[PDB]
């Protein structure tokens, strides 16, 4: 049994590849979260990408339809990523 | 600055920026630092203060006494966010 | 990762001012967990 | 079909005049308020 | 379950035309909450 | 519903708003495609 534990220990040290299940998780996590970060640079069809342009950009009137393409995009992008969020919870759920 | 804008807090950067790069970003690919027009001086921009807000509260059968929770803020910039130095003294107490 | 690893640095500033990460820049915060990596350590030496 | 280009650059525009002059049929920006322009800067400026 | 006729449009022929041109969401997500309504009952029978 | 005949009938500057209505939809139906797709994947899971 001591030389056992031993052996994990030089599994464990000698490569990561061992933990791909637990990395995998924070792998996906941090893809999700860029995904989701990345998602505020697209133009959406909006004249651009930048809110605060838009508002020194546009008079109300007219700025109002351009954000709305953001708003309605960049929310589905956060459903989406939300839904993502449920669904990979259940799983790591199902593990605990 | 140069029409980019937003909010944050200016601070002396020890960024190496090289005499031709205008500013610089970060991953979000929003503006991580600038340079200024008038001084060729370098700032990076960091957000100013923020946090949620939750409050911590016993039932309201048993009382009205309330504690709040900012999270993930030092506690000198409660003061900070709120402007209790306009304030008058009631909400003061508050403060700090 | 860009942005967690990003995150990370934020932790590491001392010198700059009004650092508030929760924030990151666009309203994504991290919440921490619960119990503290030290007190799952204590759970599971209970357990062993 | 011959359309001249001028290049504008290195100066401070105070486009309010422009807009503020009774003299244009027609002024319709596409992207800028007429107003508010003057908050802008940019790298180069055409006019034709 | 629900209907999404008339939640979304409720005795409006000229609502339910337009609806139409959006092909089948509506009846994929009808089908949806019935597969769902059966299954609580599976479930209840798989149970006691 | 065709591609090619918004495209030919069309000049882009119109054909463009019209493509886009069409985008978001089929767009929608794969998200809500996979969507569907990654529920019932995990109901496999667990019978697996």
């Amino acid at each position: 049994f001591n030389s056992a534990i031993g052996k994990i220990q030089d599994s464990l040290s000698s490569t990561a590849s061992a933990l791909g299940k637990l990395q995998d998780v924070v792998n996906q996590n941090a893809q999700a979260l860029n995904t989701l970060v990345k998602q505020l640079s697209s133009n959406f069809g909006a004249i651009s990408s930048v809110l605060n342009d838009i508002l020194s950009r546009l008079d109300p009137p007219e700025a109002e339809v351009q954000i709305d393409r953001l708003i309605t995009g960049r929310l589905q992008s956060l459903q989406t990523y939300v839904t993502q969020q449920l669904i990979r919870a259940a799983e790591i759920r199902a593990s605990a | 600055f140069n029409g980019l804008t937003g909010t944050g807090v200016l601070t002396e950067s020890n960024k190496k920026f090289l005499p031709f790069q205008q500013f610089g970003r970060d991953i979000a690919d929003t503006t991580d630092a600038v340079r200024d027009p008038q001084t060729l001086e370098i700032l990076d921009i960091t957000p100013c203060s923020f946090g949620g807000v939750s409050v911590i509260t016993p039932g309201t059968n048993t009382s009205n006494q309330v504690a709040v929770l900012y999270q993930g803020v030092n506690c000198t910039e409660v003061p900070v966010a709120i402007h209790a130095d306009q304030l008058t003294p009631t909400w003061r107490v508050y403060s700090t | 990762a860009g942005f967690i690893k990003q995150y990370g640095d934020c932790l590491g500033d001392i010198a700059a001012r009004d650092l508030i990460c929760a924030q990151k820049f666009n309203g994504l915060t991290v919440l921490p967990p619960l119990l503290t990596d030290e007190m799952i350590a204590q759970y599971t030496s209970a357990l062993l | 079909y011959a359309w001249n280009r001028k290049r504008i650059s290195n100066c401070v525009a105070d486009y309010s005049v422009l807009y503020n002059s009774a003299s244009f049929s027609t002024f319709k920006c596409y992207g800028v308020s007429p107003t508010k322009l003057n908050d802008l800067c940019f790298t180069n400026v055409y006019a034709d | 379950s629900v209907d999404c006729t008339m939640y979304i449009c409720g005795d409006s022929t000229e609502c339910s035309n337009l609806l139409l041109q959006y092909g089948s969401f509506c009846t994929q997500l009808n089908r949806a909450l019935t597969g769902i309504a059966v299954e609580q009952d599976k479930n209840t029978q798989e149970v006691f």
